[PDB]
């Protein structure tokens, strides 16, 4: 199936721009998937992010974190980057790379059902 | 957003152990509630998706069912073995998670 | 999948694509509308204009308050389980709005609780506490013009001028309610009818509404303008007289693999006559599938169509051909008005019937002469850099198409009439020509 | 007369049947609505609006009075005759009209003898003495804003913002009263505007008028929804710029032998694909004779269908055929969307086509399933005494047709498209294979 | 051109006919809509009020000029011409409004030389000088309501009630604009908009617009109501929040050799049953030409027909066979309704179906009757002078046609079904039997 | 042609409920016609009282006693029944059931025209 | 209710006598104006109903016509023995009669 | 082509009506065209009139002289007439009866388009 | 009414002499504007109508071109006997003459 891996400065300086690229094989990023980022800070859990649409331009942005964030996908390397700006103390955190799994389900009305299924391995960024 | 309460917050069991735990919502979600199956240090899995459907490689002891704001899971027989669970909301962007009660060592 | 090339020789010219949005996953909210104004502070002024006000409104309410009961008497917890016995005849739509109400019982009694509160608000909007950590909002009819110009005036005209001014100003109120909320509202458990319609009990002031409720997102103005936000009467209270409102407010999803392609057209020659082409001019593909949409009904914006259902219709295969290459399949009609347009620009590249229309090349002071063998030309950078058409000056690009465009015919289509009477006299003529072959 | 199991069985399922009911029989009454409000207690702060105001609506009075003066000068007592060489030109309904103008002249007069005493009022609603028995009622428009904002504010405010509030009023008046005052109204001589839109010279509304002159019933409300309640204008007075409108308010009568039959639409499954059936929903039967109804003019209840006039039009034999047991004459058409009708309740019983949607036996915990060679399955308590649909949950009564409903198959109809383009394209095409064939 | 005693005899009698005018030669003139009140004299009872409109008026008006923006950064003096590159792809309505929006801007830049100015008016309508000998009119939305109630009951009320009733007066106007401003207006180069949907930015007063702005001719109630001015969006102010508008004035021409005819319709009798024909009833003559006329888009008149563009559409050689004499391509319809009318008077003669209807002749008092044979009846004054049907009773004039009209008969047409389903029905049912005989 | 039978309580208390009941014969009762009741006090007039549909559910009843009547229908026995409540000092009378022939006159619009041909032989009740 | 007068109201004749009466309404009744023959002691009967239209079984004396409000009866060679008419009217709810003027025995 | 005369009263008395008849040869007055009246007072320039239709009965006039004037014509004579009223100091002047050529413009929407080209002989009023 | 001006006003020239002039409209007139040629005592005729089309019988030396609201005529090579001509719309109702030059002898 799809594997992923997620590159990267491993360190990076306070308030300083962060690129993180994931890598996509046994998949062509074209697919009709969504790609997130998700972020989970040692001590803590897991957040989502946002995604970029694989078969479309379209983009969705976490509320809390949606200024200092962009996405971009290359479908000629089939890799997906995210740039995050102004990095604090807490930004500490692994970041992982996720498909999206997407069912429409239609009972008169509809309603879209989401959930997490496979992730990447994860690399960490230190502060 | 939605918000995800649990009752109750306590697993502490051994081999061959039954349980029933709830998760209740804001709002009515439909059946847009997963229990998960989080993994310590990689990539977590799932154990039960769109509410009564069961994953893949998962033993069918687990059930799970609910309406409207109400959620139930069901579990029998444990194995101490696997660690963290939670319920989780796709419904309305961000995607949350519940406070959530997991396999806990005594 | 379309052949653009070979349409555009026929006068559909390629225009804009656009996504394709769908309303899904409503956040609800409660609402309470208050249809009578307080009058406490001018008690003395009233006379008997109340009580006939109020008998009049409560004629209006009670079959609503009727027709609420029926799946409310009929309706109990095992999931809930409804009585089919009782109910008899419904649409599904109708079974799904009763589940509804039936989950929004239990907020209707807990906001209830505060009834003799709900009695005295004495402003236009109110706050009141419903819980420690929940609040309900309260909005009442002509509430501000009792504030803002009767009370404020009260010495200054006589208590019978007062009076009649009130009298008149709640029979316009009711003018205005009987659209909606008469007996043209004969299936309330529905939750269809959209805000703008439901504001008509607060005089039409939906935006206040919205914004006292507290939602906010970038596609607000899309989904208003979509008839996407509904709202669906809970309780109603007869002694008090107020409704409960519960608002529906979704988000929109995109579908992946669709979208609408727009057809402009333009008139061409042929035989010495002036025809244009009778071909929808919006097509929606899915997944390679094509068909029709009733987008009469839709939202349209610069990039996407917005909708609040799926409104895909089918097609015929003579269609389908015509729109893949066949274009001796495609029927045509005779022009007789002068508004028919004569030319469109597309990709910047100018196509153009020059024989209805005088063309000049602006680089060269040349004249662009079309033949009568041509149906209409292409003009690009390659032959004219700045053309001139009447009053416009327009330079071009190049052309991405077959470099032998005008030198290369078409296959041309039968004619046809759409007019009303003219199908009635076509299928007529039909009929008797089938008959005396036979 | 028709067959019901018959039509179950292609998605046509049986709804509610409802009485049939016109207007008849009207009671006429006579009011009075002058179009300038009396600014006696302001008139230092006019300035020159009044005169150009009265410029403006005579310009808007005139041709009414020209196209009254036609008929009232070529018609006289003998019965009352016309004189048909002076009219020239007219249909039957403005020729009854013309009469019933004739009959209004003479309390046109009668009213008319209080001119001075109409051009003194000075409130919104006035009554006057016609006669010691008969009493008239005067509705003024604007008179309520002069009374209750510019009076009171006289000194508050200078004189030329005072006569600048007037002026803009005046103005958007006007701009409410041309859509209906103004050249669209090119024959004044008929009875059938609306009241509602009648009462536009006084600030729409109509509740006040009709509540002054008396109307009282228990049927009122679906009168007015039922655009049955009309009114004619009977005289114009350009010097003292008012007009005197005689109402029209009448009865409803149920037509004996008569009926309407709606039809609930589901979707049904034929050879690996869903399909729904083109009928009509509505279907009239007036003493075991059917036909359609054009029932978009009409209003809706829950036991009765209430019109203004007889609305029904025919039918084709085939259409016939297919009502009353011929299923192979019923067309059909494909379904591409997803928000077509799955499932319908009629008298208790399920009709819910169980391979589109997911059907479970709540009583047993048994899976519902239905075959590739049915259409849709029926559902009741002898096989099934709870149902889970989705997230409904029901409980379901007896079936009264035949036990066998579920193992009895039918014949199908053929397909059609209905698209308006589609239509052109398929007569196009047979008209193109009618001439091959010969 | 048409053969009217033929037509008469199918139930088709002779109209009105009228003239053929439209809309052409504008003459433009410019003014300036400020979408938001001065509260300098209430300054203290604003709160955060004025903040958040401005915030959302902000959203709304952004996309508008972004739109208008496309057009202006890519025209430019050589004529004036185009880049059609930067374009990309638009029809030849917007490239000519494009091309008027760059002849625009020179007096726009005149115009917002005086911002300053713009932002102080304090009144609802205000003239300024743009030059010695030009000027520039101001109207500002809502500052009728502030000056005239608001301001002057300042101490009567406190402070919160005011800013609360300040708070409802925006929303309310925001909720009207909605629809015309709003996500729907996705084009705004084009100059189609009627100045009655602009004038929603001031209320919906286009009265007190067009009075300020000084127009004045015979025919403008007949080119308001034939939708025939209108105005263009040449600047937006983002940080003002004001918009200029130019608007649209023409004149109407009428065309030489043209000319409506109208046909008004009668039943008939045919073996024993009733008949009504389907006929348009206005159809167009240009030169000896016969088309017909979409005449919903137009305003009708007792003199003329007034359309803002030209409407002819195509008409099939059967129905321009049976205009002209071959009455037995007619089609018709049978009658199943009350309602259709069973006589008329053209010319001073009666046309009625006296089988239908009682008729006696008033002067000998005998009965007029009516065979079998015979379609309908033409009565005038060689056989009865004076003529009762019913309640009317009608002196009649002499036929100016043949002497011997109600002993021939006439050739009848085919039956036809209008009804929408029944076309479907129909169409199938003759592919049926088209594929049969094959 | 049709026969008519009113039968009922010679006498009843003031205040006490009045039934009358009209048996049908040489027709019936589900006839397409209207079936009325008319009150002729001794010393006075006839004064029309209300009706009920032969062919449906629907019935008329007069202003001034509305509130204190009921009528129904019976197809079996082919009676149809009066109830009138609270009688009073003027209530005795002569009670007519009654048979009313409706025309329907269709010229531009629609007048219903309505008469009485056929009554009953008629009972007194009494005070 | 709409309200019926006549004029005039004495009727007192012999074998061999003509007269004419009128009855005129509140407003426009169309011609839902009848003649009545009331019978006493027993069901009544009908002259002339429509306003123009014969009763079967009636002498062919008697003649009906009127319009608007306006509405009028013409009798001729009375016979004596009958007794009781009048003027009704059909036209709105409920069904009124007017004052009336019978056959009078002097 | 078409050949055109003024005549009428060469003296007129100030505030008496001045009736002009052009008579037309050459053509029929029924054209498709439009018969116009030009003033050119002495020591001045030229000033249009009005006109009537040749193929209709509508007319149109001069805005600063619209109340004092009339235009008839007669298809029997082939003459148009026009009517004066209240002569006064400066009405002395040359008349000229003239045909207008129209031309219809249609580019998206419609411009009419008029001009001068043929005129009459010209005879002069003097008050 | 629509007001035209022209520049320059003054055209004093003899055989073999070039010039420009230049008509200004109120508002655009699109190209309803007409160049005339007006004859002194008798009927006038015309130069170029529809303000390019060059009216039969006339040199070819004239040209006229213009857009919006300004307009210009070109001439060469005079002959001085000819009189008159002026810039004429036919725009708006009434019609009507700017100021005019013409030829003019010295
Ligand atoms: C089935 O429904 C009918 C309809 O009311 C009812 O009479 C009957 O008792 C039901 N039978 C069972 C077994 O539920
Ligand atoms: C019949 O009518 C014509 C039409 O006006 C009239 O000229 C003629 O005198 C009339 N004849 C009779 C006998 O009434």
């Amino acid at each position: 199936q799809v594997q992923l891996q997620e590159s990267g400065p491993g360190v990076v300086k306070p308030s300083e721009t962060l690129s993180l690229t994931c890598a996509v094989s046994g998949g062509s990023i074209s697919d009709s998937y969504r790609w997130s980022w998700i972020r989970q800070p040692p001590g803590k859990g897991l957040e989502w992010i946002g995604y970029i649409y694989g078969s479309s331009t379209s983009t969705n942005y976490n509320p809390s974190l949606k200024s200092r964030v962009t996405i971009s996908k290359d479908t000629s390397k089939n890799q997906f980057s995210l740039n995050l700006s102004s990095l604090t103390a807490a930004d500490t955190a692994v970041y992982y790379c996720v498909r999206v799994v997407q069912y429409l389900e239609w009972f008169v009305d509809l309603i879209e059902v989401n959930w997490f299924d496979v992730w990447g391995p994860g690399v960490l960024v230190t502060v | 957003d939605i918000q995800l309460t649990q009752s109750p917050s306590s697993l502490s069991a051994s081999v061959g152990d039954t349980v029933t735990i709830t998760c209740q919502a804001s709002q009515g979600i439909g059946n847009n509630l997963h229990w998960y199956q989080q993994k310590p240090g990689k990539a977590p899995k799932l154990l039960i998706y769109r509410a009564s459907s069961l994953q893949s490689g998962i033993p069918s002891r687990f059930s799970g069912s609910g309406s409207g704001t109400d959620y139930t899971l069901t579990i029998s027989s444990l194995q101490p073995e696997d660690f963290a669970y939670y319920c989780q909301q796709g419904y309305s962007y961000p995607f949350t998670f519940g406070p959530g009660t997991k396999v806990d060592i005594k | 999948i379309l052949h653009y090339e070979k349409l555009s020789k026929i006068g559909l010219v390629k225009g804009v694509t656009r996504k394709y949005k769908i309303k899904s996953n409503p956040l609800t909210k409660d609402i309470v509308i208050k249809m009578i104004p307080n009058v406490s502070n001018m008690s003395q002024c009233t006379g008997s204009v109340m009580e006939n006000y109020k008998t009049r409104l409560n004629g209006i309410l009670t079959p609503i308050k009727g027709a609420l009961e029926i799946y409310k008497n009929n309706t109990h917890d095992l999931g809930v389980i409804m009585a089919g016995v009782a109910i008899g005849i419904a649409t599904a739509a109708q079974i799904t709005a009763g589940v509804a109400l039936y989950e929004a019982m239990k907020n209707a009694d807990n906001i209830n609780k505060l009834k003799s509160s709900i009695e005295s608000t004495n402003e236009a909007v109110v706050k009141l506490q419903e819980t420690a950590e929940k609040t309900v909002y309260v909005l009442t009819a002509l509430q501000d013009y009792i504030n803002t110009n009767l009370v404020p005036t009260i010495d200054k005209i006589s208590c019978k001028q007062t009076e009649l001014s009130l009298d008149l100003a709640l029979s316009k109120y009711l003018s205005d309610l009987l659209f909606v909320f008469g007996p043209n509202l004969q299936d309330p458990v529905s939750n269809s009818m959209t805000i703008q319609a439901i504001s008509q009990a607060f005089g039409g002031n939906y935006e206040t509404l919205l914004r006292t409720l507290g939602y906010a997102t970038e596609d607000f103005d899309d989904l208003l303008e979509s008839d996407s936000i509904t709202g669906q009467i809970i309780y109603v209270d007869l002694s008090s007289y107020y409704i409960i409102v519960r608002v529906y407010f979704p988000i929109l999803t995109e579908i992946q693999q669709a979208y609408i392609q727009e057809l402009l057209p333009v008139s061409f020659n042929n035989d010495n006559s002036e025809w244009i082409s009778i071909v929808p001019n919006f097509i929606l593909v899915r997944n390679t599938l094509i068909s029709n949409i009733e987008i009469g009904f839709c939202l349209i914006t610069k990039r996407s169509v917005i909708c609040n259902q799926d409104y895909a219709t089918p097609m015929t295969n003579n269609m389908r051909e015509c729109l893949t290459g066949s274009t001796e399949k495609c029927p045509r009609e005779l022009v007789v008005s002068s508004h028919v347009p004569r030319f469109a620009l597309s990709n910047g590249v100018l196509f153009a019937n020059c024989i209805s229309v005088t063309c000049q090349c602006q680089t060269t002071g040349r004249a662009i002469s079309q033949s009568g063998e041509q149906t209409l030309l292409m003009i690009d950078n390659t032959t004219c850099p700045t053309a001139v058409l009447g009053n416009v000056i327009i330079s071009l690009g190049k052309y991405l198409g077959s470099v032998n465009y005008n030198s290369e015919g078409i296959a041309i289509g039968p004619p046809v009439f759409t007019d009303k009477v003219d199908i009635s006299s076509q299928i007529s003529s039909m009929n008797q020509s089938l008959q005396q072959s036979k």
